[PDB]
């Protein structure tokens, strides 16, 4: 009996309904700024990323209000703009497992000039994103539909949904499946394939899988087929430390400029937070040493990821990188920032970024904006005073019809970053109590990959954890507990939506922020009591001292 | 409809661009044309593997400049060879006007996407690719229908065609609004690298072999008066200085002269001292 | 105890001597980085 | 307190020497850069160049020639020339092809 539960609880069933409830309760979206943005939008570049804005910002809260409202305006996206939009459905519904196949039915596929194909693997890789890093259900699904699809773009839409819901799992037949669509010797699908065999053999170590994946690298010639197995050779060695110098080493010296690219992320996944004296030494040398701008920036982006267990350091090296002749070196730098100081709204990080978003280059722009943006999640004035500058340097931004079309890209995604979730979530490569968090660093490093392909920015919706605090009963239901923030409401509370007491009372579940979750207490006067102390917040079992009939908080309605 | 990617490159050989600019020259200040062989690897790639010169003809760069039958036989006979790559596209100079595509040349585009979809009209300036850059640009076209119906002409999907800023020029000439300009990226494996690394790879020889000696006191006294006379401006300049709060520097010019005299004295000793022992008698 | 704070000691000159040095360095790269930008 | 403070110092001491390593390894590879930069500045002066009149200066790094082709142009100064020597109708050479005052 208890057994059962404890199964359940650690199945993540009852985790991911809990987050998404918190999701849809505390859902506080702005709906302004993007009407804002969908008055600023002319082109194709900027339709498509004011829709992975849209995704964002409503990632898991199941609230498609502005796509519902806005559907003649989204009609306008095509071909692989169409199939990122579809996908975007499935972050917004982030969680929502159990009518997953249902609601993707909803969006049924039909027949027109497009061949639809397009939605079909849009609906495909949504429904993998549905399913992130939990996909046991929909692994059996997906695989027949992959075994049975025809077109090449449901078979990349589908590989993609196939590594990224079975993540890590290594299984062997979705292993094999997918390796026989690499072979199949395609550029679409090549990126999808390789980056699925990166997700499924995640953190493995496998011999088989990188001699294959390497081999393939080493003998094909699609480009989009080398970008996909660089980041799945790096997917695959992820958090192996030193066991991985090898593989490090053999691609450092491979004459192919997307082997190096491969092995400088082999560099970062391996000594994820490491701060590896050896690492950082590589990667410095390679970022200042390599001939391909591309590896240059791989390389120096990669001190992100190596340090991001010390944020404070790692200004004082990316510093001097950010004022390189390499623009390049200088974007590089701007997303090692972002990576690196995710979510922790470091000043000097900003004080190095402010003079880089008014950079001549326009992708070094385009990468500041994302970068800040990712920093400056969940912050608030007080907390951080340049967040709303930067926020008014979006809208500027988007609102500028001279600027450069990469730079909107990046504001729109800047915008669509900074309220992610509703303004409920931050960027956590560490996890609550200090763990790597794998889906975080998963997502981010796809998501960097963003700049070869539109429709992997997706996958930063993994890196996207809520910043809540769920008291349980011994039930596992949900008590109506108030807690109690120690500080200024306006210290962690939601920014001013667009047009005094020194504590505040706080329901269950809590939205607070991870600064916050220092000074929040619990009363006294409260008949249940934290069972782990209240400072390391998340899912946190409250001990009930009184036989006081409970009153739970009823379960609201999904979307 | 399926729109051709603005991350699509056209993998232009090493020895692709050697011949195209060798014949561009070669045709100053007449317009030359050539064909352009290869293969369309993918939606996102066009490797130009070979390309092979045509004779010039008095009709300048047109679709009747292309000789059937040079084209059949030479295409036969480089399949002989051992280059049986289909005809990628076509290529012509414009002699110091910039890379575009006049009326001329969007016909002659026309003809040849007539046989293939993805079919490239790269051009090369043969004049204005002094030492250092090299101006060569791959345009398609834009079919009207697109065009005016107000689609954009090409699908984006990545920053990959926006690193590089279209030109004045260019777009006046209806870049973006006829063509769109293709990405060019140079196909270079490490063999051929080395192979050109020996167009200027000295010897084993000059690493041993020493400098005038007369000539060398020659210089070294040039350099020696040259260091006076700076020396007497810096010396002037920072008596200056004093008389000056925060308000051609001697001190540069200067330096760079002392940094020239060290590396021409210290090779010299370095190598005549090396020349005593390993060119030696025993 | 008391070697534990010699040890800090040491270290610590030894960390300003190589702060000041990085400092200095800093500044030439920026200094020769700004004239290549140039 | 004591053992943590050390292992910090030590930990910083380490960084610091990471740190000075990728500065002189950038060093090295910017001095290079800058070698091929300043050969690239010299080659824009070579020949042929076309005879002009420096007209009037307007900015720090930009003038307006009167090139001997019968044209007036407004052009970029090459950094490296002497501005003092930059006198009213003197005669100066302006690349072929951006007539840049060379
Ligand atoms: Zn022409």
């Amino acid at each position: 009996n208890q057994t059962l539960k404890m199964i359940k609880i650690l199945s993540g069933e009852m985790a991911i309904e809990l987050h998404l409830q918190f999701l849809i309760r505390n859902n506080n979206t702005d709906l302004m700024i993007l009407k804002n943005t969908k008055d600023a939008v002319r082109n194709s570049v900027c339709h498509t990323a004011t829709v992975i804005a849209n995704s964002f910002m409503h990632c898991g809260t199941t609230s498609d209000q502005f796509l519902r409202d806005n559907l003649e305006w989204l009609a306008r996206a095509t071909n692989w703009a169409k199939f990122t939009a579809t996908a975007s459905l499935g972050v917004i519904h982030k969680g929502h497992e159990k009518e997953a196949l249902q609601l993707m039915a909803t969006y049924l596929p039909k027949d027109t000039s497009p061949g639809s194909a397009y939605q079909e693997g849009g609906g495909l890789y949504a429904l993998g994103l549905i399913h992130a890093n939990h996909g046991g259900d929909i692994i059996d699904y997906l695989l027949n539909q992959l075994k049975n699809a025809s077109n090449d773009i449901v078979r990349h839409g589908g590989s993609l949904g196939l590594g990224l819901a079975a993540m890590g799992t290594a299984r062997q037949d979705v292993y094999d499946l997918l390796k026989t669509n690499l072979y199949q010797d395609d550029a679409v699908t090549g990126e999808a394939a390789g980056l699925a065999l990166g997700l499924v053999m995640l953190g493995s170590k496998n011999a088989q899988a990188i001699e294959d994946m390497v081999g393939y690298a080493q003998e094909t010639q699609h480009e989009k087929i080398l970008r996909g197995l660089a980041v799945g050779i790096a997917l695959v060695m992820y958090g192996r430390m030193e066991e991985a110098d090898a593989l490090i080493e053999s691609l450092c010296r491979d004459k192919d400029p997307i082997l190096r690219r491969s092995g400088m992320y082999t560099v970062a996944m391996a000594y994820c937070g490491s701060g590896n004296n050896k690492a950082i030494r590589r990667l410095l040398h390679v970022a200042v040493s390599d001939v391909n701008d591309d590896v240059r920036r791989a390389a120096v982006e990669s001190l992100g990821f190596i340090l991001f267990r010390t944020p404070e350091q790692c200004p004082s090296v990316v510093s001097l990188l950010s004022e390189s002749y390499n623009p390049h070196v200088r974007y590089g730098a701007a997303m090692a920032l972002g990576i690196c100081c995710a979510g922790t709204g470091n000043k000097e990080a900003i004080n190095l970024l402010e003079p880089m978003t008014n950079d001549p280059v326009n992708y070094v722009r385009q990468g500041a904006l994302i970068a800040s943006a990712l920093i400056m999640i969940q912050q608030t004035e007080i907390t951080c005073p340049k967040v709303n500058q930067f926020r008014q340097l979006y809208s500027k931004v988007i609102n500028d019809k001279h600027d450069d079309v990469m730079a909107k890209f990046g504001a729109i995604l800047a915008q669509g970053i900074l309220d992610a979730g509703g303004h409920n979530v931050t960027i956590s490569l560490q996890s609550r109590t200090g763990h790597t968090h794998m889906p975080s660093v998963v997502g981010v490093l796809v998501f960097t990959q963003f700049w070869f392909w539109f429709p992997l920015s997706h996958f930063l919706s993994l890196a996207y954890t809520p910043t809540c605090v769920i008291g349980l009963n011994k039930d596992l239901k949900m008590p109506k507990v108030q807690y109690k923030s120690n500080c200024k409401p306006s210290t962690f509370a939601y920014p001013a939506p667009l047009e005094e007491p020194n504590f505040q009372l706080l329901d269950n579940p809590a939205r607070v922020m991870p600064a916050q979750l220092k000074v929040l207490t619990m009363p006294e006067t409260c008949r249940y009591q934290p069972f782990k102390p209240l400072s390391i917040g998340g899912i946190i079992i409250l001990k009930d001292t009184s036989e006081d009939i409970e009153e739970l908080v009823e379960p609201v309605a999904a979307h | 409809a399926p729109a051709v990617d603005t991350a699509e490159q056209v993998y232009i050989s090493s020895l692709a661009l050697l011949k195209m600019l060798k014949h561009g020259r070669a045709g100053v200040p007449m317009e030359v044309m050539g064909l352009m062989l290869g293969e369309f690897v993918d939606d996102y790639t066009v490797r130009v593997i070979d390309v092979f010169a045509m004779p010039q003809s008095g009709t300048g760069v047109s679709v009747e400049a292309v000789d059937p039958v040079f084209q059949a036989k030479m295409l036969d006979m480089l399949k002989q060879t051992g280059r049986p790559e289909m005809v990628v596209g076509w290529y012509h100079s414009h002699p110091g006007f910039g890379c575009w595509l006049s009326g001329v040349d969007i016909n002659t585009q026309q003809s040849f996407e007539a046989l293939s979809e993805r079919a490239v009209a790269v051009v090369v300036d043969p004049i204005q690719s002094v030492k250092g850059k090299v101006v060569i640009d791959a345009f398609r076209l834009i079919n009207a229908n697109m065009m005016v119906l107000g689609h954009e002409p090409r699908q984006t999907t990545s920053n990959l065609g926006h690193l590089n800023k279209p030109s004045i020029q260019a777009l006046i000439h209806g870049l973006n609004r006829h063509y769109y300009s293709i990405t060019i990226n140079y196909r270079k494996n490490e063999l051929e690298q080395k192979m050109l690394l020996n167009l200027h790879k000295k010897s084993w020889m000059e690493g041993l072999t020493l400098q005038d000696y007369s000539e060398h006191c020659k210089h070294n006294e040039s350099v020696v008066k040259e260091m006076l006379e700076l020396a007497k401006n810096y010396n002037k300049a920072v008596e200056e200085e004093d008389k000056m709060t925060p308000e051609q520097d001697p001190k540069r010019h200067l330096e760079e002269h002392v940094d020239v005299l060290m590396t021409s004295n210290i090779v010299q000793c370095l190598a005549a001292m090396l020349d005593t022992v390993v060119f030696k008698l025993i | 105890r008391q070697y534990y704070l010699s040890k800090i000691e040491e270290l610590q000159l030894i960390v300003n001597d190589k702060s000041q040095n990085l400092r200095r360095l800093q500044a030439q790269r920026n200094e020769l980085n700004a004239k290549v930008r140039l | 307190d004591l053992y943590s403070r050390y292992k910090k110092l030590q930990q910083e001491l380490e960084f610091l020497e990471v740190q000075e390593e990728y500065i002189k390894d950038e060093q090295k590879n910017l001095k290079k850069e800058f070698l091929h930069a300043q050969e690239e500045v010299k080659r824009i002066q070579s020949i042929p160049l076309v005879i002009g009149q420096f007209l009037e200066a307007v900015d720090q790094n930009t003038a307006i020639v009167g090139s001997t082709t019968g044209s007036n142009y407004y052009v970029r100064i090459l950094s490296t020339i002497d501005r003092e020597l930059l006198k009213p109708n003197a005669s100066v050479a302006l690349h072929k092809h951006s007539n840049a005052l060379v």
